[PDB]
């Protein structure tokens, strides 16, 4: 019954979402029992997942339940679920934080008019992310790549009455589709070749055609690259760096939703679930070393050049992912095993913490700035404020590394793995990695104690009502302590399990090119719109016109004057004899 | 094993028929404002 | 199993349409005659279910509701109906959408006596295309929906009505004659004068003779299923139409060209299909590329979806000309998916035009602020077209992609350049749909709100039709064996018959 945890937030999305489209006069009044409804089913979804996580490692490890999806003559498609430690751990990294966003957004959105629709999105968003982490096939990671990408379009375009989030939500879907375009070619390329869709089949079937020679290793070189086109177009790189700037053009817990538990649950999981595909081609590992190092450079070098904590923290998600492709780029995935689960444990604890900084400043946001969501304009969140600025201390410091805290074991083995794999290309990363710890400390100093402008102490729907830019004293949300009681101890409980190479969860769980193309495809669209039609509407201009002008041309054969009619009768008599003797 | 279309098409068909007969009664905007009027695309 | 089932299903809405001129109470607009069309529409679909859930008996090939009567023995034409696994999904689809096409025809009070006549005569005449196993009844039924669709366009339609309906009837009648030319060519080949579709399949035709008949059917079926050089009637006849006329044209009428490609070009003519298959998949690829670029370059919303219907048609044409049991099963699934998907979009385009009265899409913007439920249903149907998984637009396209580049019939450098080019429509479909989704509802800046679009609402009846269309859209997208179980008995025999001619 382990397939129930995908469908249980999905059942929460169909029950709630049908209530809006059919019962709008009642569901908009039942905003509070609806919000606690999916938060019950997600808490149910944890209650089946932690047992599937804790009581699977050091216990009954393997599980593969399959159900046939499509069928033909000697062509079967299967779709089911697996319970693997590489899969069961990946539940807890997302099923906890999906419970965390719906707790945090419950306190954020209180006067929001579209209140019930937001939790209906996260219901379907969480169910789509809980689907592909148990997925055994490349098809079932391509069932839920767009289903995650659809809610990522729906959550950015949540406030549909804002045109800044309108065009941001569409291009977030298209840039997710050009990675999905490669993943679709990545399936059918490796299904023409291997004939299987499971990685247990493709663990043997792939290399049997490479070392022998029925397919060239350069032919499969682009094919494993085409699968890798998925996670790089979903992270705003030098193909199209347009995705992650859209992460802070909508609601505030979307950075915790789509910029914290999507690139780690799709970009990091898929390159780890496909171990026997990348490991057997040395022409692929040199490209995930190339493209993996540059996105750590491209994410960091644009993040210092920023006047806001909105995009620069989202640019930190690009650059910290640049030290996750090197978790597979060097082969030693155990250095990425610690930052597999901790990229949403105390990293998202800042991503929920930084959202509460710009939320308890002025009140509701007009479009961009009216809730004071900009840096270099206000300061003083550590002088006199609530506990929401105290998770800005421990949730920011331990990433560079503190020897008592966790995260010190995160950034030592990722250089310790490249010291044993490829120490000739280490200097290009350490010139960044020594500086990505520097400017992330500037995120602490320029957002907690700085040049103040006004009294930004409250009004994140946490103080009393009618507090537009009027917040003298502080007010802690009731949905802030239970965030700080769960994932804080889990940032220490997972900081001892899977931290070193020999630990608990280490062995038991072992730029404008799109805009140059969207303006490029729009050029050939207007030219092709009247090209092939007008060569057949020229036939309409020929044939539909020469039929009428023949009938207007043969009309003048009838001209009256029946003496002429006696000619054509008698010329036919003269003409049909010479037709019949010849 | 395979879920067959016949026991679920036969189940949903009287659900389908008596709902179109009901949902014809519940309607708005095609009887009160109706600036399209007698037409359908004018 | 002795009652005439398909003969009743064909001839009930034709006969019941004759009581439409005799319906009493003409209280201004036609209210009881609107209910009478839904009466004999719904109970006609109930017979399609009752003949399916009792006397279909699937996982066997051949016809299963067979009734071969005698009409004119002097010619040799018989009233021969019969439903196999190629006919029966589209026969079930025709009864399903036309029950909703009557239910979406409820603002039609212009000439309601004439309207629900020609819509019920197009209900019996559309089922009659997939059901008949004959030639001169097939050409009869193909041209049976010729006048009851001219008059549907030319009366209830936008501006440029009469240009659209006249261009339609000349392309349709002017290419239906090639069904008569080719259907008579096959029945007089050799010594047997049989006009049955099953007897004409087993006849042995020469390869030079078959290439004439294949070119005869391809101009006949490239018009109705719009193969892209013969497609120009489609955005005119769909650019000036209403929403109930749309779901019969996009949902049903385009599928008769795709259905007859599997009957009279693959079963009857396999040896010419081996020679004219690579031209189809290039034509199917440039069907997807051209229509998606032309959809993005268009401002009319009703013509934007009209060109979008040409793109999803291209995945049928790739899947037929691939010689795979999964390629053919993705070709028939693309007919049933787009029939439900294109009916749902075109109903909502007619629902948005009934409020905004513009169809210009530069004169709109911010409509979704006023009406919320039509916007909620417009995205759920637009995302259906995007081949988004969890819905039947994906699995129909997924079987075509997989079923093409696993076939032992083409070369590897030809299979790479097709699946690369046919997957550009994976990128190109969120280009025009989501922008049209953006340039209509997503907006603070609204319209003039004075001349047109003074009202805004969302009826519960209009929600129900989209809700009924999304149950098979999602339900096949979550389990495509709910519809493949009808195919595989017959498409297993269609490809295996075409497998014998493949070493060429």
């Amino acid at each position: 019954y382990a397939w129930l945890i995908p469908v249980l937030p999905l059942l929460g999305a169909l029950i709630v979402g049908f209530g809006l489209i059919a019962f709008s006069e009642t569901t908009s009044k039942l905003r509070r029992p609806s919000a606690i409804f999916i938060m019950a089913l997600m808490a149910i979804a944890m209650g089946h997942s932690l047992t599937l996580f804790w009581s699977q490692v050091q216990g009954h490890l393997p599980y593969t339940q399959m159900i046939e999806w499509a069928a033909a003559g000697n062509l079967h498609i299967a779709m089911g679920y697996v319970i693997d430690p590489l899969a069961a751990l990946m539940l807890v990294i997302v099923t906890t934080v999906a419970f965390l966003v719906m707790l945090y957004s419950d306190g954020y959105m209180a006067h929001d008019p579209g209140y019930v629709r937001f939790f209906a999105y996260l219901s379907l968003f969480g169910s789509s992310m809980l689907g592909l982490v148990v997925s055994p096939n490349l098809v079932q990671v391509y069932i839920f790549w767009e289903l995650v990408g659809m809610c990522s379009y729906l959550l950015i375009g949540f406030w549909y009455d804002r045109k800044s989030a309108a065009e941001a939500a569409q291009k977030a879907f298209v840039t997710n589709r050009v990675g999905d375009f490669g993943l679709l070619l990545g399936m059918v390329g490796l299904f023409w070749a291997t004939g299987t869709f499971d990685f247990a089949g493709m663990g043997d079937r792939l290399t049997e055609l490479v070392n022998t020679g029925l397919l060239s290793p350069s032919l499969a070189a682009i094919l494993a690259i085409l699968v890798f086109l998925g996670p790089v177009a979903k992270s705003a790189q030098f193909p199209l760096h347009v995705w992650l700037p859209d992460a802070m053009e909508g609601p505030t817990p979307i950075s915790a939703l789509i910029h914290a538990a999507t690139m780690v649950a799709a970009g990091v999981f898929l390159i780890a679930r496909m171990f026997p595909v990348f490991e057997q081609l040395p022409q692929v590992m040199t490209t995930i070393a190339w493209t993996g190092a540059f996105t750590a450079f491209m994410g960091a070098t644009i993040a210092i050049t920023q006047n806001d904590i909105k995009k620069s923290l989202a640019y930190s998600t690009i650059s910290q992912l640049g030290y996750m492709v090197m978790g597979m780029g060097v082969g030693a995935y155990s250095a990425g095993l610690f930052h597999l689960m901790t990229h949403a444990y105390f990293k998202a604890m800042l991503f929920l913490g930084s959202g509460s900084v710009i939320h308890s400043m002025e009140g509701v946001v007009g479009h961009n700035p009216d809730l004071a969501q900009d840096m270099r304009y206000m300061g003083g969140l550590r002088k006199y404020m609530p506990i929401t600025g105290a998770t800005f201390l421990v949730g920011c410091l331990a990433i560079s590394g503190v020897p008592p805290f966790a995260g010190f074991w995160s950034k030592d083995e990722i250089l310790g793995a490249v010291f044993h794999a490829n120490p000739a290309m280490w200097l290009l990363t350490w010139l960044t990695a020594g500086l990505t710890a520097f400017y992330m400390f500037r995120m602490y100093f320029m957002t907690f104690e700085g040049k103040f402008r006004n009294v930004p102490p409250e009004r994140q729907e946490h103080h009393d009502h009618h507090s537009h830019h009027a917040a003298v004293p502080h007010e802690s949300p009731w949905t802030m302590t239970l965030p700080l009681v769960v994932l804080a101890i889990p940032s220490t409980l997972i900081g001892f399990v899977g931290t070193p190479f020999n630990n608990l969860f280490e062995v038991f769980i072992h730029e404008l090119y799109e805009a140059v193309f969207i303006k490029g495809c729009r050029r050939l669209a207007r030219q092709v719109l009247e090209v092939d039609y007008n060569v057949v509407d020229g036939v309409v201009n020929l044939t539909g016109f020469v039929t009428m002008v023949t009938g207007e041309g043969l009309k003048y054969l009838q001209n009256g004057r029946a003496q002429f009619y006696a000619l054509i009768v008698l010329l036919a008599v003269l003409g049909f004899v010479i037709f019949s003797v010849q | 094993a395979v879920i067959s279309v016949k026991p679920i098409l036969l189940a949903m068909t009287p659900v389908f028929i008596l709902l179109c007969l009901f949902f014809g009664t519940r309607n708005g905007f095609y009887d009160t404002d109706q600036y399209h009027g007698n037409g359908s695309a004018h | 199993s002795t009652f005439p089932w398909l003969t009743t299903i064909i001839l009930f809405p034709i006969v019941a349409a004759l009581a439409i001129p005799f319906i009493p109470d003409p209280t201004g607009k036609g209210r009881p005659i609107r209910w009478y069309a839904l009466a004999v529409g719904l109970i006609d679909f109930a017979l399609i279910v009752y003949a399916f859930t009792n006397f279909y008996d699937l996982n066997t090939p051949g016809m299963q509701l067979w009734e071969s009567y005698d009409w004119i023995p002097e010619i040799g034409l018989r009233w021969s109906v019969g439903a196999d696994g190629l006919s029966m999904p589209l026969i079930l689809l025709t009864g399903f959408i036309t029950t909703l096409a009557i239910l979406a025809a409820w603002p039609v009070t212009l000439k309601p006596r004439l309207f629900y006549f020609l819509m019920l005569a197009m209900y019996g005449g559309q089922i009659a295309v997939f059901a008949v196993q004959d030639m001169l009844v097939f050409f009869l039924a193909w041209e049976l929906e010729l006048i009851p669709v001219y008059l549907l366009l030319a009366i209830w339609g936008g501006h440029k009505r009469q240009y659209a309906a006249t261009k339609f009837i000349l392309y349709t009648a002017g290419s239906s004659l090639f069904i008569l030319v080719a259907g008579l060519a096959m029945a007089f080949y050799g010594d047997t004068v049989s006009f049955d579709m099953q007897t004409l399949a087993a006849k042995d035709y020469a390869l030079g003779f078959q290439l004439l008949v294949y070119a005869g059917f391809l101009v006949a079926y490239g018009v109705k299923l719009p193969i892209v050089p013969l497609h120009t009637w489609l955005p005119d006849a769909h650019g000036e139409a209403t929403a109930p006329v749309h779901m019969l044209l996009a949902g049903i009428l385009l599928k008769m060209g795709g259905y007859a490609l599997i009957r009279m070009n693959v079963d009857m003519l396999p040896a010419a299909h081996a020679k004219f298959a690579p031209v189809l998949v290039i034509l199917g690829v440039v069907n997807i590329i051209y229509a998606a670029l032309t959809s993005y370059a268009q401002r009319n919303l009703k013509r934007k979806i009209a060109y979008s219907s040409i793109s999803h048609i291209g995945f049928v044409l790739i899947g037929i000309a691939s010689f795979t049991n999964l390629g053919m099963s993705g070709a028939v699934l693309q007919m049933v998916s787009h029939g439900l998907i294109g009916a749902s979009l075109f109903f909502l385009v007619g629902a948005t035009y009934d409020r905004t009265h513009t169809l210009i899409l530069e004169e709109m913007g911010g409509v979704g602020q006023k009406m919320k439920k039509i916007f909620a249903m417009f995205t759920a149907c637009s995302l259906a077209s995007l081949a988004l998984p969890g819905m039947s637009g994906f699995v129909a396209e997924l079987m075509v992609f997989i079923g093409f580049a696993t076939s032992d019939a083409y070369s590897l450098p030809f299979r790479v350049i097709v699946v690369f080019l046919a997957a550009v429509g994976v990128i190109l479909t969120p280009i025009y749909l989501l922008s049209m989704l953006r340039e209509i509802f997503y907006g603070p800046e609204n319209k003039e709100l004075v001349e047109h679009e003074a009202l805004v609402d969302a009826e519960p009846r209009e929600v129900f039709i989209i809700a009924c269309l999304l149950v098979p859209i999602i339900g096949i997208g979550l389990y495509p064996k709910l519809l493949t179980q009808i195919y595989d008995a017959t498409t297993g025999q269609v490809i295996a018959r075409a497998r014998e001619v493949l070493p060429t």
